[PDB]
């Protein structure tokens, strides 16, 4: 073909990635619906903080997708004990993630798979959302959705309660979890099951009531939990500033409607207060 | 969104002349290829257009009896795929009978209308061996169809803009008391607009507005104040005129469209069968 | 450099779409299907559907190829 393979980057349950010349190629039902979803969505989107689909090819019913080659992702940064995540670095990662997510939500698309390894970093320090294989368009009332989306550690409580209809909150909550993972360097809510995920959520942030979630009892898989008090946010994140605490609280609001949108999150004082976000060229690299 | 979509950028053309040029270039390219590799067998571009219109009608009929209920957005996406494919491809090289089914298959995948391949081919009124053969043909042609669409799979239909215009009329245009009465006829006009090349020449919002205003004019309502006042086009004369002539040309395209004739279609179907058998 | 929120602007080539929160005040929501309590619990409101429909209606109304 036109691309000379350079290296084998990884293998997954859905596809395998090779570095080639620099780009990254991801290799009776027919052509895979995950690849078709990625093509159809990434062809309609153009933004610095969204992974670019440069080309696509294939043979018969197998198809290869060509993306820009990304050096690292946020999972490698978080798990690297030799890199210190300063407030400026965390703000920069959060800013790029939220700008990409705001662009995505403006075009009425939910990522639905936000997590540290789906936030890739290029050589220039530009964070791009990637792995749009679960991404879907939202805003239509006649289309139902699956609640299985988002990896369980970053799944929102509304998803864990069986919400077939949801908005940007499912991404926003994941963003909050990512933010928590950036502060603690460990998964915030590592549940072994859906029940354990909800248990950890309520044990860390209290058990929501109708005052915080006016229609939570209508969710199909909603089971009444114990009335936990949770832990105050400044105790979980001791080094967090007040503005960062407000951002975290907005991201982790139990009510999806009350949960801050990407636009609202970007307008919060945390992003406008000092210190400013680190420039991409100065962000930490493994 | 349409305003930065692939449909606007690459699949909205200036005039009917450009579309006819694309179809003629496709016909001539197939003729040259067949002459080199290998004359009343060949078809002229207008004959290809008649066949394409016939098989677009066939695709619409196939989608209108598809089980389970097939979303109208899926059907619009499939018909757009058909039109785009035969802008640059000859019906003599790829048979429209298979290409239209491939368009429906790809549209079902792209729109996120989940249906299994045996369930898809069960809608064909053919014996099980015929259904399996059709499935194999569709699987062969799916990647070809995607390539010929330049991997531009999101199709912006005029139905959602139609709904948005109805909401806007019900809210901000009290002169029209019940915009719902505009629906049926407008939808009917929409259907007619689908049969022409308008989907390759005008934006979905322009098409929806033209259908709504044609319904209003046919009902005896001159609701030009919606454009002038509600749409702000009173201050901008250039925009008002540049929209009015767009709707006028859309209406003229619907006026000048001619459905394919029966025995003429039979003659060209025999011609196409000869083309695909001699090859 | 301190970040400053610049609202990204995309040319829609059409009439202005009223902002998401103002839809209820201006009476648009009276003509869209009300969201059920289940949809609200998951963060789905009728306002989103109305905003998307209006944006699609006004997108590229004034555009010419
Ligand atoms: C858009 C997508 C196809 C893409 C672009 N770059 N890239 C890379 N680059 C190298 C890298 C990046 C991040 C961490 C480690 C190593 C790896 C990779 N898949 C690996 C990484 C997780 N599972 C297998 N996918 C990609």
């Amino acid at each position: 073909k036109r691309y000379e393979k350079l290296d084998f980057l990884g293998e997954g349950q859905f596809a395998t990635v090779y570095k080639a010349r620099i780009v990254a190629i991801k290799k009776k039902d027919g052509i895979n619906r995950t690849a078709l979803r990625e093509i159809k969505l990434l062809q309609e989107l153009s933004h610095p903080n969204i992974i670019g689909l440069l080309d696509a090819f294939g043979h018969k019913s197998n198809i290869s997708l060509v993306f820009d080659f990304m050096e690292t992702d946020l999972e490698v940064i978080i798990k690297d004990n030799s890199l210190v995540l300063t407030p400026s670095h965390i703000k920069a990662y959060m800013l790029m993630t939220l700008q990409g997510l705001e662009y995505l939500h403006q075009h009425w698309i939910l990522h639905r798979d936000l997590k540290p390894n789906n936030l890739l970093l290029d050589e220039n320090g530009v964070l791009k959302l990637a792995d749009f294989g679960l991404a879907k368009s939202f805003g239509s009332p006649n289309r139902a959705y699956t609640h299985q989306v988002v990896t369980r550690w970053y799944r929102a409580p509304e998803l864990l309660f069986g919400a077939r209809m949801y908005g940007v909150g499912v991404d926003m909550w994941a963003v909050g979890c990512i933010l928590a993972e950036l502060l603690l360097r460990v998964p915030f809510l590592p549940g072994d099951s859906d029940l354990d995920q909800l248990t950890r959520i309520f044990e860390t942030l209290g058990t929501p009531t109708e005052e915080q979630w006016p229609d939570m009892c209508s969710l199909p898989d909603y089971v009444t939990f114990k009335s936990f008090p949770g832990i105050p946010l400044h105790h979980i994140f001791s080094a967090a500033g007040d503005d960062l605490l407000d951002l975290i609280q907005g991201l982790f609001l139990f009510n999806p409607c009350a949960r801050i949108t990407a636009t609202q999150a970007l307008k919060m004082k945390y992003f406008s207060n000092r210190p400013g976000p680190t420039p991409g060229c100065q962000l930490p690299r493994p | 969104m349409y305003h930065n979509s692939s449909q606007k950028r690459h699949w909205t053309f200036s005039s009917e002349e450009q579309l006819a040029r694309l179809r003629a270039d496709a016909n001539r390219k197939f003729r040259c290829k067949a002459v080199a590799n290998g004359d009343p067998v060949f078809l002229e571009p207008h004959e290809e257009m008649t066949l394409c219109k016939y098989y677009e009608k066939r695709l619409l009929e196939f989608c209108s009896v598809f089980k389970p209920a097939m979303p109208r957005s899926v059907v619009g996406t499939a018909c757009m795929y058909f039109k785009r494919f035969y802008l640059n491809n000859s019906v003599m090289e790829y048979h429209p009978r298979i290409i239209m089914l491939t368009c429906a298959f790809l549209a079902c995948k792209v729109d996120e209308f989940n249906v299994s391949s045996p369930q898809f081919v069960g809608n064909l009124r053919e014996s099980p061996l015929g259904q399996e053969k059709a499935l194999e043909q569709i699987l062969e042609y799916e990647l070809l169809l995607i390539q010929q669409l330049n991997f531009h799979l999101i199709v912006h239909n005029p139905y959602r803009p139609f709904e948005g215009f109805l909401i806007d009329l019900k809210t901000r245009y009290p002169i029209l008391e019940n915009p719902e009465i505009l629906r049926k006829t407008a939808d009917d006009f929409l259907n007619r607009i689908a049969l022409t090349d308008a989907y390759l020449l005008y934006t979905p919002s322009q098409i929806a507005l033209t259908a709504i205003l044609s319904s209003a004019s046919r009902a005896g309502i001159t609701m030009e104040s919606y454009l002038s006042e509600s749409l702000m086009l009173k201050e901008n004369r250039t925009c008002l005129s540049q929209l009015l002539d767009i709707m006028k040309s859309m209406r003229n395209l619907v006026k000048k469209y001619e459905p394919p004739r029966s025995e003429e279609v039979a003659v060209l179907k025999q011609k196409l069968e000869r083309c695909h058998s001699a090859e | 450099a301190l970040y400053e929120y610049q609202p990204l602007q995309i040319e829609t080539y059409g009439p202005h779409v009223p902002e998401l929160e103002m839809l209820g005040r201006l009476g648009y929501l009276n003509h869209v299907r009300a969201a059920s309590p289940q949809d609200l619990a998951g963060g789905y409101t009728s306002s989103l559907a109305c905003h998307r429909a209006l944006q699609d209606a006004f997108s590229g109304l004034f555009w010419q190829p």
